[PDB]
């Protein structure tokens, strides 16, 4: 009858702070190092786990949401569905991650269609740029079978874009085009001085231009008359929805115009007819402010870049430069990492290899009799040899066609590529091995 | 008044054809905004279970938001007939296709999927043979689905109503006989075949470069044996088919055009009545 | 632009036909081979699924409810949960099929612990009886893996009991004693005269008679003194929860009695104190016969055995005599199956071994000089031996170690073995494959 | 009046110990009532999640099902004290398992888990030494858990209340603090050592027969290396514990025992306030 004498400080603030760390297990504010929100990150693994066995297999992602549970998910199915939806769509995502079939939405209409319906892979974008996932940090929570974060090539952070809101902070990093951003990276592991990445929103015809430290995302029309006007993109927060009732809708009440519907496949578009009510001046200058104005095909957006550093610490930077140097800087520590883990594989497949290249050629010519003995016995002749030494298991274990001549040259030459191999990871750095990761995404 | 979700055709109330849809889910239209003709091609969203409409009084049919945005959308006046058929006292048959169709002179004929006034036909030196009004066959008439019904003057701005539906439970007993009654306050639309149900597809193959499309499980099984390396692909809702097969199911819809017969108003109370 | 005429009649039909395909999937009527209700199939199966790496292993009830949907369900998560609970725990299965680890509920409170804390496996119970499950139909809707009914050595449905309500049928099964099933069963083997199966509800200490064709649920009691009174079971229907509010609260809201709660693990039980208001005759009988009334303690229950036949068609048996003679007829021909696809097995298992016993004795002595060619060489000299061509890639696809002494004798005694087991899976019927299989269960 | 979910120790009211467990959910009473000791093992259920006490009146407190039922079922009267104290004017100290224990003359101490009055504790012959009132460390009298002071009459038919709830969220923002604010309005409880909280092993191992109870995390690492072939079993929750477990957790518990002090007005408004 152990009684313990806990106080009422240590019941509350015990009840306190768990609230704290179950809120800090699921933070909008996505990891620097692999660009993923908790829910996105069980989403990912969850894709992974299921298409383990079959690579280009889709799974319904009623099935992908279901299975975050098993992983150590807490906030239900709901969100691992949105976050499914809102990654394998290429309308909200420059580098989509997820290559998604189905109703995932459009720029018209951002809403994806019900998750029993639509199915969802893990990309060729993903194995393209997350690599090294078997090195990823285990998550301090062993419950959380996914790894504290996977380590892509590049920052995926500031591809698809990341907007969240979280108890005293807030996060919002504009879409960067994967090009510029590879750039960068690239510049940044040489030291060079880095370019600030373009910003490029997905499927955007629109212009895009950095004014004072603020980007205005600037729509594009073109005049077909005098008073005939045909809207060729608008601002990437609207949808055909929301801009319609927004900016249509009253405009129309307020008899300006008589606007009519033209969005196609091409992206948006509306046509608008001028009333007589509407006042538009003679000066092009003039006129282009007071369009872009009224209707709303200008938006000004300010960067928040507030992502969780590779030690679980919130961070804010001020510019993606400095984010991108330090995001370079750890992935460093990995790529090192796999140099030192592929050196010592390699070593281990060459003596293997050579060791089983000396078996076949000691039984072809006259050495090893495997030509009537014991197991046991064989065992122990050929592992008082040094060099046979632990590789008994694999060495007996071997197949009988080995012992033919083609076979023996093709173990000799497979233990001559694995030495240099071996010898090519010796002898190369994180520079060379980076810089060669960074030719194969596109 | 203006509704909101009603992505509209150019060509609404402008004495021509209409295909206005009727598609469950804002999510199952978004394909639709990018792969209408932008000329008939209008679309409404409506998410949830239609109200039963047989029995239903007029007084709250016009308060339900869905009910109402659809008498608004094709502009229908409740409780009179949305048509106004032109009289004639002539009668033709003519051969279409290998077979035989009951036709008159002020009815319209479609022909390739394009409708052609009777007495526009007549001068293209087809063949017509004229019949006695006593002995047209009324029946295999108004179940005729290539030819309308003298058509004078319509108050509808959208010619046509192709509900769009899919294909599980979330169809089966749900929302797919409910607009059927209501419809129903307008008999004439049915003979006329105006309103009618795109077949979405079930079974899709994958077999070389473009597919083959399987509206039915029993086709699945007859046609299964000829299918070189077929990949199957259960598309058990509208929100299962990429934007590619959505516009073939659009450009070229194959129609259940719905025919209301001497029963129909005793079916309407057996289920949903 | 095919225009069909299709009229209303199918569209009205057509909405039938699928609802009640729609409920001919999930009738709450039991499959009389495999005793599983539809929620029931797909849970066991899912749990076979996870049991696959590790047959021990306890998953979470949520995972495993969880994973249905996948498997062709379509009633949701929240329907597995009950049935997965419902089958675990042993207050209300005869025979329980899933082994589970948590609060699965007891008789005094019926109610299991929420899904995602307690744990369920398959039992040692199912794999004990519930075997041939590679022989089991496969359903007709492709999308349901699971097969249409397991094939269970004895009717699991008269086990652990069965009941449900459904659209003009109901199903009422008692829970069968294992022990009497098991030589009903035997006995309609041999085609004898088959005892009617005992009915023994689970951790039961009551009395069951039959009466006219009536299952009178007694239980028992005994006297302390002249006014004191000890309930040491109860009826199976009655929890603690409905049998103190229904029974015991009038009775002490009436003034007859002041009951006193005696439950503990030795299932239910009840001290109650006679006060002078209630009337005690002085006679055995009439005081045994008054106290089971008023006390609830008599039940009686008849059993309306509806169950789905092998061929899916709704089946009404007067008595579990004719199931049980039924259910070996149609248990007969799977173990025909079993037999006929056995001998092909243990025949195509016994030339690949014979054949690849044969290597050997040509290899050590003179014959096959393995010893210095080309692979595609080697093939083909072999390949010519009729014999050796049928398994030409098995035979040489061969580890080294086979080439010894003694893995040489122990291939050849496994290839005279598999002759053997040849020779007795031939020269076997379902009688004695049968009554060998069903000699097992416990 | 009677409770229906009250399973209720024999020796309820009967100047005897009680140990009423508060488990919430039905379901984690199914161990209970069969591993009760059937004399001092009372419980009652509560699923859901207890209203905030701190703002709402007394005389309302009563309206609440579950409110009322813990004040019916340990016979609690809203707005007096729960027991009444018997003067004293001695003190004394005294070593125990190598703490020094400060006592009163008129107080009970718990020795191998019974209590013993201290008059006949002096019988027994083991040193007690006297002390002034003035001496006595209050702060340390208050905080021991093995000295209950001085009671004299009780209108409790249930000595001790026994908190026990789960581990995961379903047990932190949840009944956990929300009851604390309720026998809040006897602050005398917490001080008497009544309120007590049953701590639920989180980490279980399977070496051998037995098995090895770490109620926290911090306790499984640093005894991790120690453990030969520990299986590994997270109790996040009452139902996750089996029947012989949950005996032994009843039988022979680890008491977290809830003490208010001087600043426990304050906390019960930062949480939940």
């Amino acid at each position: 009858m152990q009684l313990n004498n806990r106080d009422l400080k240590s019941i509350i603030d015990n009840e306190a702070l768990a609230y704290a760390m179950y809120t800090v297990e699921n933070r909008a504010i996505p990891n620097m190092i692999d660009g993923f929100k908790p829910v996105q990150r069980f989403v990912i693994a969850r894709a992974l786990d299921l298409a383990r066995g079959n690579k280009d297999k889709f799974h319904k992602l009623a099935s992908i949401a279901g299975g975050v549970a098993d992983l150590g998910y807490h906030h239900g199915e709901n969100s691992a569905q949105d976050a499914g939806a809102l990654m394998a769509n290429t309308w909200n995502n420059n580098f989509p991650l997820l290559d998604g079939q189905g109703n995932f939405g459009s720029r018209t209409v951002q809403k994806a269609a019900a998750s029993r319906y639509i199915f969802a892979r893990v990309s060729k974008n993903f194995y393209n740029v997350y690599k090294d996932t078997e090195y990823a940090p285990v998550h301090q929570d062993k419950e959380h079978i996914p790894p504290a974060f996977y380590l892509p090539i590049i920052p995926t952070v500031l591809l698809n874009g990341v907007s969240g809101i979280a108890t005293g902070y807030a996060t919002y990093i504009l879409p960067h085009s994967v090009s510029s951003v590879k750039k960068a990276v690239l510049q940044a592991l040489q030291g060079k001085k880095v370019t600030k990445p373009k910003v490029e929103f997905p499927e955007f015809r629109g212009e895009v231009v950095e004014i004072d430290g603020q980007y205005e995302i600037r729509g594009t029309y073109k005049f077909t008359s005098r008073t005939q006007m045909h809207i060729t993109e608008i601002p990437y927060k609207y949808d055909r929805e929301t801009y319609v009732s927004k900016i249509l809708d009253p405009l129309e009440n307020k008899g300006f115009i008589t606007w009519d519907d033209a969005c196609g496949e091409h992206g948006f578009g509306f046509k608008v007819k001028f009333r007589k009510e509407y006042s538009l001046s003679d000066n092009e200058e003039e006129r282009h402010a007071k369009i872009m104005k009224d209707f709303g095909l200008i938006e000004r957006r300010s960067q928040n870049i507030t992502v969780i550093n590779e030690k679980g610490k919130l961070q804010v930077y001020d510019n993606v430069v400095d984010l991108i140097k330090d995001f370079v800087e750890v992935r460093k520590t990995y790529v090192q990492k796999r140099i030192d883990n592929k050196i010592k594989e390699t070593e281990s497949a060459f003596r293997l290899a050579f060791a089983k290249a000396h078996f076949i050629k000691k039984v072809i010519s006259g050495e090893i009799v495997v030509q009537g003995k014991t197991r046991k016995e064989l065992t122990e002749e050929l592992s008082k040899i040094d060099m046979y030494s632990s590789y008994v298991d694999k060495l007996v274990g071997m197949n009988i066609f080995h012992m033919t001549s083609d076979e023996a040259k093709k173990l000799a030459e497979e233990a001559k590529a694995k030495k240099e191999e071996n010898e090519y990871w010796k002898t190369t750095d994180v520079v060379t091995e980076y810089t060669k990761d960074l030719e194969e995404i596109k | 008044a203006k509704v909101h979700k009603h992505i509209k055709a150019n060509l609404c109330g402008k004495d021509a054809d209409t295909t206005l849809f009727l598609t469950e889910g804002d999510s199952a239209i978004g394909y639709l905004i990018d792969v209408r003709d932008k000329e008939l091609h209008g679309g409404y969203p409506l998410r949830g279970k239609v109200l039963n409409s047989w029995g239903m009084s007029y007084a709250d049919m016009l308060k339900n938001k869905e009910l109402f945005d659809i008498c608004a959308i094709t502009g229908l006046v409740l409780g009179e007939k949305a048509f106004e058929e032109k009289e004639d006292g002539e009668w033709f048959t003519f051969e279409l296709n290998g077979d035989t169709i009951i036709v008159n002179e002020n009815d319209e004929v479609q022909i390739n999927g394009k409708w052609i006034t009777v007495g526009e036909l007549r001068k293209n030196l087809m063949k017509f043979v004229k019949i006695d009004s006593s002995s047209v066959d009324m029946k295999k008439y108004k179940l005729q689905n290539n030819v309308r019904r003298s058509i004078k003057s319509s108050s509808m701005n959208y010619a046509n109503v192709a509900i769009m539906t899919d294909a599980d439970h979330d169809g089966l007993g749900s929302i797919y006989p409910s607009l059927l009654g209501f419809f129903s306050n307008w008999p004439e639309l049915f003979e006329q075949g105006r309103i009618r149900f795109v077949k979405t597809p079930v079974i899709i193959a994958q077999v070389g470069k473009k597919q083959e499309w399987f509206y039915t499980v029993a086709e699945y099984e007859s046609a299964k044996d000829a299918l070189p390396k077929h990949s199957i692909r259960y598309i058990k809702g509208l929100g299962s088919l990429e934007k590619s097969e959505y516009r073939e199911m659009i450009q070229n819809p194959v129609y259940d055009v719905v025919k209301l017969p001497e029963n129909w108003k005793e079916l309407f109370e057996m289920l949903m009545g």
